[PDB]
């Protein structure tokens, strides 16, 4: 309910302060593959924890089922930790900044078989972030957005309440769009100029998708190949995507 | 199950 | 110059560009197979294809880049704008996807083929989502040339820079053209950026489908289900999947 | 190498 009656400025003020904090790596000095993907994997881990729980403080996000929320962590879960990683990097052209004591530039990617290419999509999209300079409340708002859209179609029930549970995170999505606006008129946009914005950070967001789907091949190729011990958390939203 | 566990905590 | 178009401009231009309704080889006379089936769907899409390929160079700005842009923006969005093209036809026909007017197929046809219903189904739902945004012919035709210009766009030393400039300012018109159909149609300004934000969301689910599709077309290629066309073989080998 | 997708993109 009370999701839908937020003005612009709360909203902004709800996401701002669900912001999960930054987490830290683990400390070196040679890195193989095997280290390296443990320390790459031990932190996504923890960070799904406190994702789990920013998800919740998300507006409307928790007047949906249990099943429906499961649903759409179990889609967006790659794709919100790439955002802040990208995010996170911004301002250090050339390297991910993966924590504040895991710094690692390209180079350093052909570490790990086949994670290059993805590496140089990650750099690309920060690097596109830089070039628009993308705000933290606009972030913030990108962010919900990928939560609440990424799994939103794949919810193929036909029941009474499951429609109005989809037309509930599209009127949610709905509010997060007239925030992104609010935050561009205050920027001093004008109207074309505002569309235009809107259009252009949304259009990051498909790109950002075939990055989670790349990253989650890769992150499968992995679990295979019996390199890293993988947590249960990570196997379990993993194992989500070849169901 | 542990996604749906820690969404109840 | 795509750039000093108007809007009306825009929007028939992409009108007059469209390509064909293709029919498919369908042999009712035969039965159906995994293999039979997916023959037909592969012809189908190779041969829209060329005529993608043909539909793409009349796109206002397409010919101003390099071959090589050109190329690779193709070589990323082919299937996407395969989709795309799908889920508009199937608007009309719930539960079906209308491949061609002569290959309509519903979702326990799918079956047939190992790994299909999961994409056919999502391949359905776009298309009710469509359907219930009443989605229009004008609209679909920006959406797709937004995703022949946007989808290979991150993934490019100064003339490479520069064709970057120039997409980006062409999918600025396409917004404008966007907005201004929303406009025409009577749409509140709030309306117009929430249209618009839902199609543009759409948008990263269609590129879901085509990752997907991609390697679904792959198991087929790899366990020798059915012969690809050098074109569907070199579409294919451009995403590197294993 | 010749690609089918330059050549077309040619005709
Ligand atoms: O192919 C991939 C993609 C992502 C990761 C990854 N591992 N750890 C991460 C932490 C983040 O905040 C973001 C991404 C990652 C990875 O280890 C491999
Ligand atoms: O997993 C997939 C996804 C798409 C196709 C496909 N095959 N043929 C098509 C023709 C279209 O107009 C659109 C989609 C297709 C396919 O053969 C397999």
């Amino acid at each position: 309910s009370l999701a839908l009656s937020l003005t612009a400025d709360q909203m902004v003020s709800a996401l701002l302060d669900a912001e999960p904090p930054i987490l830290y790596s683990e400390y070196d000095r040679p890195f193989s593959e095997a280290s390296m993907m443990g320390l790459l994997t031990n932190l996504a881990d923890r960070e799904l924890v406190h994702m789990i729980n920013w998800a919740k403080r998300v507006p409307g996000f928790v007047d949906l089922t249990l099943h429906d929320q499961v649903h759409l962590l179990e889609c967006a879960w790659l794709e919100i930790l790439m955002i802040g990683l990208v995010w996170r990097s911004m301002e250090h052209p050339g390297k991910l900044l993966f924590a504040p004591n895991l710094l690692l530039d390209r180079n350093q990617g052909k570490c790990v078989e086949g994670m290059v290419e993805i590496f140089d999509m990650l750099l690309a999209t920060s690097s596109r972030f830089r070039m628009m300079n993308l705000q933290g409340e606009e972030f913030v708002c990108l962010k919900s957005i990928i939560l609440l859209n990424s799994g939103v179609y794949t919810f193929l029930s036909s029941t009474l309440k499951s429609l109005e549970e989809k037309d509930h995170i599209h009127r949610v999505l709905d509010k997060i769009t007239d925030t992104l606006i609010h935050l561009m008129a205050k920027a001093g946009l004008t109207l074309q100029q505002q569309h235009q914005r809107l259009a252009q950070l949304l259009l990051i967001l498909s790109h950002i998708r075939h990055m989670s789907n790349k990253g989650m091949e890769h992150l499968y190729s992995m679990k295979c190949k019996n390199v890293v011990p993988l947590s249960d958390l990570l196997l379990e939203m993993l194992d989500a995507h070849r169901l | 199950k542990i996604l749906h566990r820690l969404l109840q905590d």
